């Protein structure tokens, strides 16, 4: 048998750092949508890092630092985004919770309140894998490891674009970029260009035990996160390759 | 390339962009603790055996640190296999097993640490880790628990719930992160053989071998956790490791002195 | 006057480590019984250590370590048993909580959720008492100190045997072993053979302020823990010698 | 006896089994910090008195650590008696009083620690405790708070809610745990007398006495917390203690030098 | 615009240390009044330090210690008062929570339970301001900084006197002491004599963003805290100088 | 005055009583770390610039600590301005911005700490702070994050939500608390000018100036956070500070040697 599901009723939502980077104009509508979702779902909301991690990578790489030094430096920016988002939801009983608390006491915290916020980055830290000078296990990857370990009902990734395209849709080849309503982790992993998700996400999908699909949706369009949490198709669906029991 | 071309890529592209990945590969490479050696003391192969195995190794560490800066990591052993068995039978996932096994490597670091305290050598990783720079400078050695910190975020193996990154991987990654000059695994056999020597009577000793040659001979998961071999091939700093018998008096000391005892496994 | 009762509505349940050592065959039915109890009682569930502590005592004693070094090493195994049991109850909102949290914030945690799990071992650590090479203040003792300090409504000890016998019922004298439905801490303390409870438990019973009796019951027989938490006599009752106000 | 007969007992019997208890008693005995001395600095008898008492003792510690490794624990004093009075009047149990008193011993360690910082001597027990091995090796002394960690799990006295194990017991148990060579209690009287010298005009000085003789003379709870006398009789490592007057200049230094100042209390 | 209010529904109550110093005779009636308030308000109860801080100031000043050393020493006594008060309220689900928890997770804790207790002293610690040898940012000051940062509905200060007088009413000039039903932070700040509140409280009132008035009331008279939390005038009102939006 | 007249006032009056305030002012004055120097390394002016700025300063610290005990605090820089901009636009209060900025100064201390680890120099403040006395005694330097701990209890400015006490104030208060002999701010300009030299072409260099003179010339909030000037005027121990250019090789070393490089700002 596959392992049991620890929190089968949990929904996990990962908020991209570059959504947060847009400031109040993006954050206030997202916060209003999350407020309306609190009575509908039991939510673990996990934030990515965004542009400040790129700045601390620029400094750290210029100082020569190894990938195990850059990883906790980026993670700190995901943490700050989480504190910012939780503060906006404080009046609804929502707070930021640290990784040890997420790993060991999430059940009592989601008994206490309807949602908590944490960092999407995983605690690989100075034990990050070598090979690339850029930390591979980032916010998408960490959120999926967690969601799948918990056997959660879903993981939805909230980005600043409609989903995955055949080319970067903000890039120099954007004219060639075709939208992908649906795809598989294995097809993606064979392609070579950039993506809006970590390449490590596709690897941890291949060893997944529970979560069969992950939807990537545009958090800048109000209503898409709400629809995705009900299973509606409003972005790119990624099939993990988990087959049912 | 430039400090400026990298910074523009870092601002303008996804971290997944092959172009940005390539500029980052060209960055300077700083080693944090270049003059130190990481040693793993096996849990099942050494510490579980008690004082007949542990006391002579304590004496070696104390003598060896006069000339060698040491980070000494502990394995887990039989109590972790017990915990894995109970937790696997309940259907618990690899990430929960990973936390349980860490506790056992922690116990072993505490026990080793208490035998070394009167020589000035601390157990670290508890309260901190910048415990490490001061300790290394003043007493030339520290003891740490060898499990990686992944815990619930552990990537599972392709099959089964046993965590694939355990104390061989934890110690290796630290050596690699800190850019240490040498990584020595202390076990209970002379080194790698062509078959498990405990189980096979005519196994042949292998003094030196590459990862690729090990794979071609079916030794991917023999004396080291198999993911360590793959980590070794990706490593930037530590591109070979040495496996030695901790039950032979003086073996650790001779490895620190540059003697070719045991088996050397090379990335290529 | 005796001191006040801090948490007079609390029920404390200590689960022996050797129950946990039996694996899924013992744990799954115990977890199902605990699930059914959550709406009936406010529970602090405390786990003992079992056979892995005996292994780390064997290693530690062979290395010559003093009793203040062995005590935290055993306590770690009680902690691991607690994490295992809490994970099985996560979907019911139950988590493991650390000792500082037990000592200072148990009331808010049992407001948040119906039960929490912690380690039964007390934090004597390197300040364990000398005399024996085996740590005396173990899981039974720690659970009773806590239950009595809180002025809890009860402490029930869940073991792998029916209760206390006149001889070890799994031992070389088991043919002579007579079951004891009821006994006193003072009578027990005068006997010399082995027991299924710490001898220190009998000492802390003599100085107890609130708890008048403790029942030892067989957790391998479904229903006995449920019955004991309602005061039914299904194992061995131990009278502490607290006399009423 | 054997490593093997003990391991079979440990697997097959309850830890309460007299047979297993007896095999464990025969085990090797390792002292963790055999060359150190534990000193308790009284809260009410020394630190509450301010700089006239504390400054000369700070100077002694600084001088004495050149030749002697020291673990310096603090008592609590008048602010803890205030807290106990308030909490007892509310009906709070001994375990809650124990936590309150610890905070006061912590304050006193902080104050002493700040006077010693420029000499390199840290306060420890805060972040860690393997703070202790490195500190002892490099600056030969550390400061810790003397309250035991029992907190809510404190065993109460037979009568009343005052915690029976306080800072005399905390410091004693640490000396005993670590297998230290000497335990010195620093108070405000020359040593033990036949009666409280503050309260009784013709009390006689007692240079050396056993626990049993103290009990026979009604001195069970005079200059030391009475449970310390019982702990002393069970001790494996520290089988006598010395009580000295911290208000006499040089007294601590002379005790560290082996001079028989004050009172020596022996386990038998 | 002024900043948003994080917890607009929160009521903050600061309990003077010298109220606690009176022991059971003051504490038991205050605890009974707080018990009755729990279903009416969402409460952050913050304790001051009282006479033991004066003792540790006497010792610390005699040892020559600077103001950044005295500040955490006083704060510890406010902490102890908080643990004492929370223990008396444990059976109602109330516990003491540490400063980091107050700063980052107060919303989840007041979702879990109706009130929590913490220390009123702010974490200035070794970074306390120089000038006076007595730490200026004490319990009144810390409680107001917190209440105003959260945008709380109110801060009520519970003391051992009826409010503010023109002279110390327990002092050598007490015959001249006239009661002040109402006053402003700016008028107070210009006077020179002693007060029952920190002088720093008046400074942080001048930069306040949300809280317009603070009432000082006698916690030794049952019912006054209850009345003050409903806005009734039963002590001294202090106008902060915040003007409405 | 007396130990006794102060203690009676302390028992009998409010801490606000001018009489008690005056007795306390007469107390002894102990300096905790009198022989140390606090150095602030700017986040925007130095660390954000990368290795061209940071590597030469690392080399100076390593050389300078042979003769000088150093507490090296880090500033925050551009990532904190980004965070403040996002959080201000959301209406978040100064106390929440203060927490966000601390994280950035922490990152910078970690990066500097990793370049200094192989020289024995730890980052502290993480696990402790009595990390500081031992570290100073053995390796003569430590690295800390420069943000004050006020966090949510930050007093806001008269206008706006930017925290007014940031890393200049954090480092200054520590120097002042510990009674250090010298406080050096390391920036990217030679010192104070009559106008912002980046923005104004004919600004004149000012070698030495008092706080009052700075205020009279409109320089209250130029090269230092303006509340630092007011803190300086209230200080008991550190009554002047020095501002130097970290981008000039050797400048820090020469300031530690007593050379009058940069600008000296005096309390009066
Ligand atoms: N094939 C692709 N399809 C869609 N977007 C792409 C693709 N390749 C690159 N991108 C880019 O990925 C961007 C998202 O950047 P990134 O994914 O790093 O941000 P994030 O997910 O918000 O950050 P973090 O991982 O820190 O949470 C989009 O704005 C888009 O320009
Ligand atoms: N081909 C081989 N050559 C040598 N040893 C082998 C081989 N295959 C298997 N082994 C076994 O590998 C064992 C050592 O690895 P192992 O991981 O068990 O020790 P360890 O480091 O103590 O583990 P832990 O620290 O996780 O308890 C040896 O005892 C040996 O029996
Ligand atoms: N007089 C006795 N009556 C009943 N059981 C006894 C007696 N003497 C010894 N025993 C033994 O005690 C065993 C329980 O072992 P123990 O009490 O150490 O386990 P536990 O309570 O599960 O462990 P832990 O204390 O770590 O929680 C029973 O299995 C039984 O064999
Ligand atoms: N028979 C005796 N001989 C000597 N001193 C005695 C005797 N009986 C009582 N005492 C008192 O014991 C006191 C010292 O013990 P005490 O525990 O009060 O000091 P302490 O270690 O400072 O306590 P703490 O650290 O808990 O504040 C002396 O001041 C003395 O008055
Ligand atoms: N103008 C004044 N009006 C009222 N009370 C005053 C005045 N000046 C001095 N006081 C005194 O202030 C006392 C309160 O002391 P203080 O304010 O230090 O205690 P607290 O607030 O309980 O302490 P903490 O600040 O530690 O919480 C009153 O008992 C009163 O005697
Ligand atoms: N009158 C002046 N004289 C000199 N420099 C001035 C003056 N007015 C403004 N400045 C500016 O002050 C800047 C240095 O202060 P700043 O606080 O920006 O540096 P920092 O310490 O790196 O900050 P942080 O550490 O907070 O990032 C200089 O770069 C300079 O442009
Ligand atoms: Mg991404
Ligand atoms: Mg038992
Ligand atoms: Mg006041
Ligand atoms: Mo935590
Ligand atoms: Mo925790
Ligand atoms: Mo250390
Ligand atoms: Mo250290
Ligand atoms: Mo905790
Ligand atoms: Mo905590
Ligand atoms: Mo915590
Ligand atoms: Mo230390
Ligand atoms: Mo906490
Ligand atoms: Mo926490
Ligand atoms: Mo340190
Ligand atoms: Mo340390």
């Amino acid at each position: 048998k596959r392992p049991i599901r620890l929190l089968p009723w949990l929904q996990v939502v990962k908020i991209g750092g570059r959504v947060m980077d847009r400031g109040a104009d993006a954050i206030l509508p997202l916060v209003e949508e999350l407020r309306k979702l609190l009575p509908e779902h039991r939510l673990l909301i996990l934030t990515g890092a965004g542009v400040r991690a790129r700045h601390v990578f620029s400094v750290g790489l210029d100082l020569g630092l190894p990938v195990g030094s850059l990883a906790p430096l980026a993670a700190s920016e995901a943490g700050q985004n989480g504190h910012i988002l939780a503060a906006m939801l404080a009046s609804e009983g929502v707070s930021y919770v640290e990784h040890p608390t997420v790993a060991d006491q999430l059940a009592i915290h989601l008994s206490a309140t309807r949602a908590v916020v944490g960092s999407a980055f995983p605690p690989y830290h100075h034990h990050e894998f070598p090979g690339s000078r850029i930390p591979p296990h980032r916010a998408d990857t960490g959120a999926f490891l967690l969601a799948d370990a918990f056997g959660a009902a879903g993981l939805t990734i909230v980005e600043n674009v409609d989903g995955i395209y055949t080319a970067d849709p903000n890039g120099p080849d954007r004219g060639q970029a075709r939208f992908l309503p649906e795809t598989s982790a294995t097809d993606l992993a064979k392609s070579e260009g950039p993506l809006p998700v970590d390449r490590a996400l596709l690897d941890v999908m291949a060893t997944a035990r529970h979560i069969e699909r992950v939807q990537v949706v545009n958090g800048l369009v109000p209503g898409r996160l709400t629809a995705a949490l009900r299973g509606e198709h409003v972005g790119t669906l990624i099939r993990t390759g988990v087959r049912p029991a | 390339n430039s400090t400026a071309e990298l910074e523009e890529l870092l601002m303008q592209r996804s971290l997944t962009d092959p172009q940005l990945q390539a500029a980052a590969a060209a960055a300077a490479d700083f080693r944090i603790l270049p003059d130190a050696t990481v040693i793993k003391i096996g849990g099942q192969s050494v510490i579980d055996r008690g004082r007949a195995a542990v006391y002579p190794l304590v004496d070696e560490i104390v003598a060896a640190r006069k000339n060698h800066k040491l980070l000494i990591g502990t394995g887990a052993g039989t109590r972790a296999r017990h915990l894995y068995s109970i937790a696997a039978g309940l259907g618990l996932p690899a990430g929960v097993l990973a936390q349980l096994g860490s506790s056992v490597a922690d116990q072993n670091a505490a026990m080793l640490g208490q035998l070394l305290a009167k020589h000035g050598i601390p157990v670290v990783g508890g309260a901190g880790l910048s415990a490490v720079p001061l300790s290394l400078a003043e007493v030339n050695a520290v003891v740490f628990s060898g499990m990686p910190p992944y815990k619930l975020w552990m990537r599972p193996a392709a099959e089964g719930v046993i965590p694939p990154y355990r104390t061989d991987a934890g110690c290796f990654l630290l050596a690699e992160q800190f850019g240490c000059k040498q990584m020595i695994f202390v076990k209970d056999e002379d080194g790698l053989y062509t078959a498990n020597p405990k189980t096979s009577k005519d196994a042949t000793f292998i003094p030196r071998i590459s990862v690729d040659e090990m794979k071609a001979k079916g030794l991917h998961d023999s004396i080291l956790e198999f993911p360590v071999l793959d980590l070794l091939q990706s490593a930037q700093h530590v591109r070979e490791v040495q496996v030695v018998n901790g039950l032979v008096p003086g073996n650790l000391t001779r490895a620190l002195a540059g003697e070719h005892v045991g088996t050397i496994i090379t990335a290529s």
